[PDB]
């Protein structure tokens, strides 16, 4: 029995050897005696187009406005497909919405829209705003620049007073994001990350909770998250961190060494039935951490260095809204790659290597994806260098008796060990095991 | 200057049972406060005593 | 020894195998050196026959009019077996009673009866409620499409001020449901749950505990429970959760799998002698959660798309209400099917397949249950495809030496073996364990 | 080595192996390396015949009215064998003294005592009164069907004021029961248990404990007990509840089930050197509760459907008090029934049953139990049918090296093997273990 | 409310050291009567102050 | 008399969550100083509409 | 397979074997089945040159005057390698910053920046300030020789009252560190340490944590750091510890040795990809503890006597700045230098030395470091004595499947034996593992 690599760990640092995991997750199970499966994630279909540019947010309250969606494709705003007019700003767009009234940043101003027109926010000494956020009856907006945020009237987004206004004491810098937590705004600053509570106080309405400070601030814009009562954020030092007593980092070397060569980076959220991703995505990755099995893995577009998907499920190119359905992507092809080797303190001869996976399980009667494709290729030198590509076939719809074998193979030696499998055709597909040398029996599979 | 309510997901208390910075320094405070208001009510109650005779 | 499925563990992504628990459900034993046995639930049998139509809720209280069969058919409520008049409103009906006073919310509006006349009572600005509950000498009723509720006078529900009202701060949105934990109130709506207690203040009778929220919301109205002094309620991402600290999913990927695909989910509760089951109902599935053995089980009526029994032991269908006794559903049938399998890493002959269970226990003699039938089918593709059903017999009454065996079984490769048992007579059963060639017999049987 | 069942185990849903255990209870030991033994209860010896109805409360307290006594019989109340006066209501017997006063409560109306004449007491608006007891200083008394209660004034039952009442507000239905716990009460209502302290303030001298109530409700008056400062209640769904952080249920499903097929449900205590056993009483059975080891047992009297013993050592069908002393019920008959048993994966041959006991310290040297006999009797279908009892003996006086052995019992197939062991003699009785197919070898013993 | 006392056998802490619902909101009305109290000192440090000027 | 502070090195809860000797009674110092110190503050109201009330 | 030291443990009392690291730390690893590898330093690279003189600090904020470079070389301060004056010389230089202020003191007195001029501040008493930094809106400054700290107005540096000043009561002596943990200023003194918070009031803006002090004082000024939500420091003793409820000492027996042979000791913080390293540099050696994996490590610039890198990665003797990029130390030599072996009983024959390293990694094809070499040398009397190194070639580039193996190293007795590996060139490095005895195959390597 191999074991394969359950979270993408692609570390350059050492030349160490890289179990890379392609839109592939582990999930828990109870019908393995190991407990726990590789997974492929859903294909990205279009929901629907709106706008001509790139998604920078979409925003969908059933509650709010009656239900309509707001998308900011490239510089203007739509709801329900209609334009609406011109948003202003370069950065991440954040979203701030009551019953009745809707505000959206871009990064320098604050527009808003109460479902008769758009109109521009008129702010305090005319600053730019990098985000909005709401919390307990209140508008929250950071001036940029400065580390001092202004918030709103009561239930009224469209009045903002100049002595309305606190600032973070414990950072002399910036403040740069806003998460709404357990009903209460915290701050993420370039230096520090303060708490700040309601007080139910009119003159006052929040204070700063004491004695709680995380000094690793915040990279830049956008990069904060809230899931399950806590939050995720990306450091200063280009570190993923979660929301506990004390601050730990989720980031692995690998993560970390990936991170820091990216100029840009963005935190944001993923949706599966049960699984949360925390993606992160820099100028060619985009790496998901799924906190309930606490384990990294990779999304890849085929043909594009990144994932298509970016924050709320919005194209990163084109103004089309992708959602989880089916196994392809785009209509094309969806690639699931992943690793298994093992180190070998001296010779080893492989005779068999078993991949226990689901076959027979193609929706395609006829044409290319009949019968699929899954390659391996095998490396000795710990995948520094890899041979030719042998493929076999997942059996046709209903060839569930299918054994996933690549017998013969030669012998390994020091360094290890280390099979490279993908599959690029555009059906599900689950690991369940992978094993070398099994038992040789059968019964007319 | 304020008083702090207790978090929900934030420990008041270490492993071993004692208290954290956080709770000790708003014990701290409340204490404070405590003492504060007590020695102002005192002031009330003595200038009070002294205004009591004052406006007869 | 074979290892059956605990729990009902039915997920299709990735064609996993799945190991469905119908009808069985597992309980601690002291008697067997296993300490685990899958128990039969017990069949229901008519206890009133109420309406000619579905029940939609059902109250019992001793303490309250004298302890009254209240119940609510189509368009209709019934004061025990009388009708009191007719109740408009389309949704989950909820309760509210104190030792003179009844109120009865339909999702519209609501209803007061005091032992005398069925009455409605009029509400601030004549909006709609959700729900009805009643917490600390109050009487508290969520507004439809608003985050506010409004609390009634001292012990008196037919009189709501306008000024009487609270507002959600943390929750823009609307509030959908409403529990009493240890006395206080709790609010869920659809993006945050609230926590608020009685702070003995006649002016202001509840005020929220600050820096206690959950981020997830509740899925619709009549989602929520509390058993084990603590709240069972489902996210608005189709989840189950647990009240904690920080809340727990309980609901294992399967389960949420399920829940995706179902348009309209309902949890309540059901009772066995020592099982607490928080159900969780679709529209073609009823699975129980059993509190004190954390597994989840499913349950089935013959002939139906869904379990017959509803919310408060009521019938989805006809105005039966229904009380667990005996087996035979209905006078019909119960099946009670699960399966046990092993996963394997070559061949395997499978000899004899032993079922160590409930023998010789029918108390029929002379009809056609007098021997019951037991059927077992074998697949080796994971469950994918089946063979034919055997059947065994589990003995006439007084054989309590039976022995429940299937013999030549074959051989089974690489993917495992997987055995389905289903028995669907009126009679009780249990399962105690499976084995695989076991030991050969003894004395005269 | 067989393993007899340590605790009462008679579950008949399912028809699962019955380990019960008649007159015996597990206890640590030192002596031998098992840690635990089997000691049987002591036997019924005469104390007090007072009246001639049942006796339905026992009052002892050496610094309350000058130590005396005080037995309520049939409608009657006797203090020294004299009877004071015809008491009346048909509820459970309370009483609540301090050292000058005595206060009875039946269910109907409470009776007040004070070493010279017993007097009824003036209850506001003459309502009944379910049960009354003392804590800091104050009477409690429970009004009848309601969920009101009442206080009296400072160290004086005799005077009960209108005004001086308090309510259950989170309670809509009546309370039931009141525990004092840690100089406390502690009301149990049909659907919630609440949290009271005592206050220093005279005008309202007790406050509930906010945030701290148990859903699991009182099933009926007399089902709650404090023994180390916890209490043991009865819930509304029958279950035994003890108090803990979160309310634990100690009955497994054996208990419950045959609880529920009780109408009536009592919880007393009974005393032995170091056992605290909180007992159930029942229709037809009365089983006991370890405190110590955390384990069940059932409580049997010879020829009577229930233990002869009821709350505060006092009988049912006569007016006898009862001590415990020696092992002879009633100078009768003391039944001592335990069960040893082992699963079993095929055949096993079963040549010696040894059981290691207490042997020859029988109080008699003529007599009929000069030589005690120990029956035992054998089942291979799992308890239902049985084989003939065969009698062993104990050894006469002195006979401290007996072997107690069971000589070629046979062959013992698949279901497994059980060996019901009963003794019914009045002599002393002690399991240390059960062996089988012992080592042959002893010396003239 | 009446604040209350602190129960020897009931926890205020969690297994994690966070604290639960009761002891949370029992520290949520001790910090109110404590905001509540020094606002009518502070109250009757002003009316006291115009007592001062206007009534003598 | 006076109201302590909690110490760095000391526990104030015990290893299943329940409170010490220690802590239940300076919290219960503490409460008690919270409702004398309120009663204080209703008997100076009183005693201030007195004051109102003999002056004018 | 033997094991290397995963930290420098140089205990020279006792002639301890000593087990050096030196520019390698331990990283965790997900690849390798050991858990754990040796991963090397990265070299110096220039950045910047500034002045010509050794840096004594260096401040870059992004929010602070515009993020320009604030360098101290020797006595002179340049902002973006412009100078702008004269500042004093011994003390060690600490920064204190804000939007448009920056205090820099060297020891003797404090100098303003505000973006046009460089002033000097006039103090109270024109007494010596040691320390200068912020919070909370406030500048404190630790006057030289005393245990009083004063208190700058708000958001003024300039402006320094006599009067604002506060006295740590508990240390007699003067105060020497402060570090700002959590937003509030903690005083390191000759005696104690103090927790200060600030209260607010405008008065008294910082109160002393009472119940809170540590009896371990400071060893100097510049001993104290502020990381992951916590602080190290250096005690009287010359001893590392962190800060805690209990502070622990993460400082070895060899650490504390090295530590009290050197008078001058300075903590400060390095800075890797994912590696906190808080380093303490004396006068022959510069020693770093990993945050992450709680191991010590040595840091050495090949020819001199010390580490080149500084505090604030500034040289130590030019006006050099580094950064860690490409392992060419300078564009010199960088060694990498590690002691692996084990204790013996008795004899025991090592025929082949093998170890997992880094191969074919080299970016030079025309250098004498095309093919790098690292040499081994075996010891037996513990280390004291060493023989002759021996040269393993790391194989060429693109030789990914090179054997570093020596062999036939000969008889090793009692005391044990001890293989010290050296590699010094400019080019990646990693061990993995070390293995005696290795199984003789492979193939075609």
């Amino acid at each position: 029995d191999l074991a394969y690599g359950t979270g993408a760990y692609a570390r350059t640092r050492g030349n160490l050897p890289e179990l890379p995991l392609v839109n592939l997750f582990v999930e828990a199970t109870r019908s393995d005696q190991r407990g726990v499966v590789l997974q492929s994630r859903k294909g990205l279909v279009e929901d629907a187009e709106v706008g001509t540019g790139p998604i920078r947010g979409v925003f969908r309250k059933d509650g709010v406005l009656g239900g309509a969606e707001f998308v900011v494709s490239d510089d203007e705003l739509y709801e329900d497909g209609v334009s609406l007019g011109t948003i202003n700003g370069t950065g991440p767009v954040s979203f701030a919405a009551i019953e009745d009234e809707l505000l959206v940043c871009a990064g320098e101003s604050i527009w808003s829209y109460d479902g008769t027109t758009l109109d521009e926010v008129t702010f305090p000494d005319g600053a730019d705003v990098t985000k909005v956020a709401y919390s307990s009856g209140y508008f929250i907006a950071l001036r940029a620049g400065t580390g001092q945020w202004y918030f709103s009237a009561l239930y009224d987004g469209t009045s903002w007073d100049g002595l309305d206004f606190a600032t973070a004491e414990s950072e002399p810098d910036a403040l740069l994001d806003i998460v709404v937590l357990d009903g209460n705004p915290v701050f993420f600053g370039t230096q520090s990350v303060e708490f700040w509570s309601a007080t139910g106080d009119p003159d006052i309405p929040f204070a700063p909770i004491q004695n709680r400070t995380f000094e690793q601030g915040i990279f830049a814009t956008g990069c904060a998250v809230a899931i399950d009562n806590s939050f995720f954020w990306v450091g200063a030092d280009k570190i993923v961190y979660r929301n506990d007593a004390v601050p730990v980092a989720v980031a692995d070397d690998g993560i970390v060494e990936r991170a820091t060569g990216s100029t840009d980076l963005r935190l944001f959220l993923l949706i599966d039935e049960r699984h949360k991703f925390v993606c992160l995505r820099g100028d060619t990755f985009t790496m998901a951490f799924d906190i309930t099995t606490n384990e990294w893995c990779e999304f890849q577009s085929y043909g594009r260095t990144n994932f298509r998907c970016g924050p709320d499920m919005g194209d990163d190119e084109t103004g089309i809204i992708w959602r989880f359905e089916g196994y392809s992507d785009n209509g094309g092809v969806l690639e699931r790659r992943f690793r298994a080797g093992a180190t070998l303190p001296g010779p080893f001869r492989v005779n068999r290597l078993r991949l226990i996976c689901e076959v027979g399980t193609t929706p395609n009667l006829s044409g290319e994806y009949a019968d699929p494709v899954i390659e391996m290729r095998a490396s000795d030198d710990a995948g520094n260098t890899w041979g030719i590509w042998e493929g076999e076939t997942l059996g046709a719809q209903g060839n569930y008796r299918q054994r996933v074998e690549w017998r013969a193979l030669g012998l390994f030696d020091d360094p290890g060990m280390l099979f490279e499998h993908r599959m690029t055709a555009p059906v599900s597909f689950r690991v369940t095991a992978v094993t070398v040398n099994g038992e040789l029996g059968g019964r007319s599979r | 200057l304020r008083l702090d309510r207790l978090q929900r997901g934030v420990p008041i208390v270490d492993g071993q049972g004692r208290p954290n910075t956080q709770y000790q320094n708003l014990w701290q405070r409340t204490v404070k406060a405590l003492e504060a208001d007590s020695a102002a009510t005192a002031d009330i109650l003595q200038e009070l005593a002294d205004q009591l005779a004052l406006i007869v």
